[PDB]
């Protein structure tokens, strides 16, 4: 290619990243976290430690 | 699919044989991977000069 700063729309360089997820039977390790909110004492509550 | 390595270390004063004592082994490292290993060797160190 001949990429130049004067190139118009559709001709300028564009950086592309493609993410593909694979689901092998091996244990999963790449996961998104969950927001741990806070702790409260002396009140009948429910918890997910 | 989990390689578990448990370890322990103790001080010894008797010369050769396994001491007649009891000491549990604490869990050290887990690996969530899967391989079909069936044979294991054991390495060594030497002085070369
Ligand atoms: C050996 O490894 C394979 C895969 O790494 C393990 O899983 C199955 O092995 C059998 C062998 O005929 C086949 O069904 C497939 O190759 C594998 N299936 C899947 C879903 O992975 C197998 O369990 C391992 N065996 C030992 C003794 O460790
Ligand atoms: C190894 O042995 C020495 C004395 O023999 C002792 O002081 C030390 O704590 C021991 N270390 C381990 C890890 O058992």
């Amino acid at each position: 290619y001949g990429f130049q700063p004067t190139y118009g729309v559709g001709y300028q360089p564009y950086r592309v990243v493609v993410l593909s997820f694979e689901l092998l039977h091996a244990p999963a390790t790449v996961c998104g976290p969950k927001k741990s909110t806070n702790l409260v004492k002396n009140k009948c509550v429910n918890f997910n430690f | 699919g989990y390689f578990k390595i448990y370890s322990k270390h103790t001080p010894i004063n008797l010369v050769r044989d396994l001491p007649q004592g009891f000491s549990a082994l604490e869990p050290l490292v887990d690996l969530p991977i899967g391989i079909n290993i069936t044979r294991f060797q054991t390495l060594l160190a030497l002085h070369r000069s």
